[PDB]
RNA sequence: GAUACUUUAAAUGUGCAAACAAACCGGCCUUAGCCAAC
RNA sequence: GGGCGGCAUAUCUGUUACACGACAACGCAGGUGUCCUAAGGCGAGCUCAGUGGGAAAUCUCACGUAGAACACAAGCGUAAAAGCUUGCUUGAUUAACGAUUUCCAGUACGAAUCGAGACUGCGAAAGCAAGGCCAGCGAUCCUUUGCG
RNA sequence: GAGUACGACCACACUUGAGUGAAAACACCAUAUCCCGUCCGAUUUGUGAAGUUAAGCACUCAAGGCUCAGUUAGUACUGAGGUCAGUGAUGACUCGGGAACCCUGAGUGCCGUACUCU
């Protein structure tokens, strides 16, 4: 049995890109995302990058440059305690809140905060975004999800809806939202609203308490004595808190 | 005589360098090309859309037209007793910005800086001297240059 | 019967010289260019012609005054 | 040592290489379903004809079926059965012998059992994002598979 | 390889430029062009 | 020499060919007049050829820079793909006489490149697609069909 | 002095074998009523936070590779010249240009935007 990785194997070997070897970036998709019309002589174009870790969610607005990407503005789901959310980070409701927080900070920085108020009312409805590609036009960015799989109900789309309701232009169809039915080809705003406000979390929490009454899941809720029938209200209050103080961050 | 196609005899011309395969990069994508710029036309063998004919593979010209994904370039070509100006259309993967005028632009910039300093009254740098003048040479080592028995 | 050679051809081509290319600023037509930019440039040129006519009239009036 | 190195049964695989496309293969497909409670999957040769049936059971069901097969095997196999990279297997010749009530519509089949063993943390080589290779200290040696064979469903290597 | 195909790589070549319809520095006019906007 | 034979008579790849381009011989080694409603278009998932250790061709683990595949000759090119499996589709339609390359007299034909408009396909989106990259084809007059 | 997210150049960054890892983070890890997907909650999708640096990762340390110099060497080859020498193959000379493998010496990533910890 001759060895494979012999002397002649290394001389003819070409290494892949650094981030391809680390398995972080899909360069084929990145090229199509950063590409722009050459007749638009380098006018600004923006990505909404969403990355979900094990214990946090990350969302930033990025413009690409030769020297390296620059971040216009970033928001993290881990600072939502400063607005009134705890014990329930990295879920669909926190995704919605993260998106809305990012949009509010971005419009506030770019100075168009009063215009494009977004949707002060919360609903899992669909409304096609207004774009020149089709009155002052709304600030626009395209969604970047990375290597994540784009299945119906995934949290990347909840993050997206957060910004859309915050008042951003992100082109999209409502085909990957939780309430969508593929065979009938329609969306259920009631179901989407339920997932936005976190009814399923409350149902699971009630079930686990009722079952564990006899003789590790949801341990922090059970320990801190969080009660059902308040989760929707807590999220609804957090939304107003953000729209009042978009920058109130974690202390010190 | 027997076979003369569009890509005939391009075995070594349209090939990638050793251990340098792959596809264009974001630096190529993010490059801005305007009408009136000098560019080099170099065929990228991994794209295969909008590739120029092999005659234009090493030439330099002027951009006359920009489209959403293409560039139009003017390139001189001698035919019999005259030089024609041919207009070729390519994808943006197959061009590069030319550095054929760097020295001239640098000369103009240095002239402007010199004019600014002369008007300001600042002291000018000391001008370089010639290397072909005479002088006294103080040697450190002297040797004997010779052809010896051991040499052969 | 079918001979081919290039023997005297360069000598023939250099008697009246290889002529240089036409300068870039002559024969600089835009036909076949990307359409939207062309359409905008035409409107700008029409406005410029109107301005040139007005400027000539003003110059003539000023000279008549003095 | 560290609790993270506890050897666990990753999965169990059941195979029937019938090699025939007729009704016997389909009856084997029925008995596999009635045995494992999960739908089996067919396998075609490299052609265009199905010639094998197999599964992949994971969990307490896998542990239970492994114990059941080891009962027939009398907890004794051969050392060469163990393989480098940590795994082993065997076969059963009379399917009803595994407590399956005989049905005349089918007959008897020569089932094959295979097992996979490893620690926890091997996800880093089947992940989609940042897929990498496990270190060698974390791997499982053939001697270690043999040693785990004892004191957990103890049996005789009978080398 | 077989038992000349090739990483490396000349000499001789070959394309472009080297301030007077060109290019450099600051106002201003116009566009039913790009950009969230200018 | 001519006859016999053959096609070097349209046409592609590697060589001949001499590091831009061009360059001949009944020079050398090979191809073409077809085939495909998918073997065309797009999105997603996956990794191939092969080697080693196991289990009464198939099942399993590790390695595997492409050593396989891409209708057919050859050369280039390609690895979260341009290969394989799969879902939906008909951009293989129409396209105001736009411009261009190859041959080249800077004529045509065949093939190809960059576009503007309509109507669409696939996709969450940016995008991609007016056949299968590059060989696979044809004047006047006459016949015949569509259109106003 | 570190970490994470997005990155430009794409081996001085790769392959193999070991040791160390403050706090933060990243990650293994627990689970399957709901959205969603499989023969299989393996992969993927949702909801979590008991445990762990064992692995991934980062740093450091020894070999194949890779990168930059030196030698090989004014050698091989080559533009120009002769009523040059030789039967010829070829060779030297005159005015110019000038390598490669092998061998050997050194090192083993670097530069941006945003937010965090000691
Ligand atoms: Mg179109
Ligand atoms: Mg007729």
């Amino acid at each position: 049995v001759k060895v494979v990785k012999n002397k002649a194997y290394f001389k003819r070997f070409q290494v892949k890109y650094r981030r391809r070897r680390e398995g972080k970036t899909d360069y084929h998709a990145r090229r199509q995302m950063v590409l722009q019309d050459k007749t638009k002589f380098g006018s600004p174009k923006y990505r909404l990058v969403v990355r979900i870790t094990n214990k946090d969610i990350i969302a930033q607005i990025v413009q690409a440059k030769i020297v390296g990407d620059e971040v216009v503005m970033a928001a993290y789901a881990h600072e939502l305690p400063a607005f009134g959310i705890e014990h329930g980070l990295t879920n669909y409701a926190a995704a919605y809140a993260t998106g809305l927080l990012l949009a509010r900070r971005t419009l506030a920085k770019l100075g168009i905060a009063d215009k494009f108020q977004g949707a002060k009312e919360a609903d899992g409805s669909y409304s096609a975004v207004r774009t020149k590609k089709d009155e002052r036009f709304p600030f626009k960015a395209i969604l970047d999800v990375g290597l994540a799989r784009t299945t119906t109900g995934a949290r990347v789309f909840g993050v997206l809806k957060g910004a859309v309701d915050g008042g951003m232009a992100v082109p999209h169809r409502p085909n990957r939202f939780p309430g969508y039915n593929k065979e009938k080809s329609s969306l259920d705003a009631k179901v989407h609203r339920d997932r936005i406000f976190g009814k399923h979390v409350a149902d699971y929490l009630k079930q686990v308490k009722e079952e564990a009454s006899s003789n590790v899941q949801f341990s922090k809720y059970m320990a801190a004595k969080v009660l059902p029938e308040s989760i929707e209200g807590m999220y609804k209050k957090a939304h107003a808190a953000i729209r009042a103080d978009p920058s109130k961050s974690l202390p010190k | 005589v027997h076979s003369y196609g569009y890509k005939s005899g391009t075995r070594h011309l349209f090939a990638k360098k050793f251990r340098k395969h792959g596809v264009p990069s974001v630096s190529t994508i993010l490059t801005n090309i305007k009408v009136g710029d000098y560019v080099d036309v170099v065929a990228d063998s991994a794209v295969r859309e909008g590739m120029p004919h092999k005659y234009y593979h090493g030439r330099t010209g002027i951009v006359w037209n920009v489209t959403p994904r293409g560039v139009g370039v003017i390139i001189n070509k001698p035919v019999r007793t005259r030089t024609l100006r041919k207009r070729i259309c390519v994808r943006f993967e197959h061009v590069r910005k030319s550095r054929c005028q760097e020295a001239f632009k640098a000369k103009e910039h240095q002239f402007q800086a010199y004019l600014a300093a002369k008007k300001a009254g600042k002291a000018l740098p000391p001008l370089q001297k010639s290397s072909r003048l005479g002088g006294i040479v103080r040697p450190k080592n002297v040797e004997v240059l010779a052809r010896r028995v051991a040499d052969y | 019967s079918k001979n081919h050679t290039n023997h005297n051809q360069s000598s023939k081509n250099h008697r009246n010289g290889i002529k240089g290319p036409v300068p870039l600023h002559l024969h600089n037509s835009k036909r076949g260019s990307w359409l939207p930019a062309l359409v905008n440039a035409r409107r700008v040129r029409k406005h410029n012609q109107k301005a040139a006519l007005k400027k000539r009239r003003e110059r003539i009036a000023a000279f008549a005054a003095k | 040592a560290n609790p993270m190195r506890e050897i666990v049964v990753k999965k169990l695989c059941i195979n029937i290489c019938v090699g025939e496309s007729g009704d016997r293969l389909t009856r084997a497909s029925k008995v596999l379903e009635q045995l494992c409670e999960q739908t089996p999957v067919l396998s075609r040769a490299r052609r265009n004809e199905k010639i094998a049936v197999h599964c992949t059971v994971r969990g307490k069901k896998a542990e239970e079926l492994l114990e059941k097969g080891l009962k027939v095997k009398e907890f004794e196999l051969k050392s060469y059965n163990f393989a480098d990279t940590g795994s082993f297997g065997f076969g059963i010749d009379e399917h009803i012998d595994l407590g399956i009530k005989y049905d005349p519509s089918t007959g008897i089949y020569g089932m094959d059992f295979y097992v996979v063993l490893g620690r926890r943390g091997e996800r880093v080589a089947h992940r989609k994002r940042k897929c990498s290779r496990v270190g060698h200290s974390h791997h499982v040696t053939k001697e270690e598979a043999m040693k785990w064979f004892e004191k957990v469903h103890d049996g005789i290597i009978f080398q």
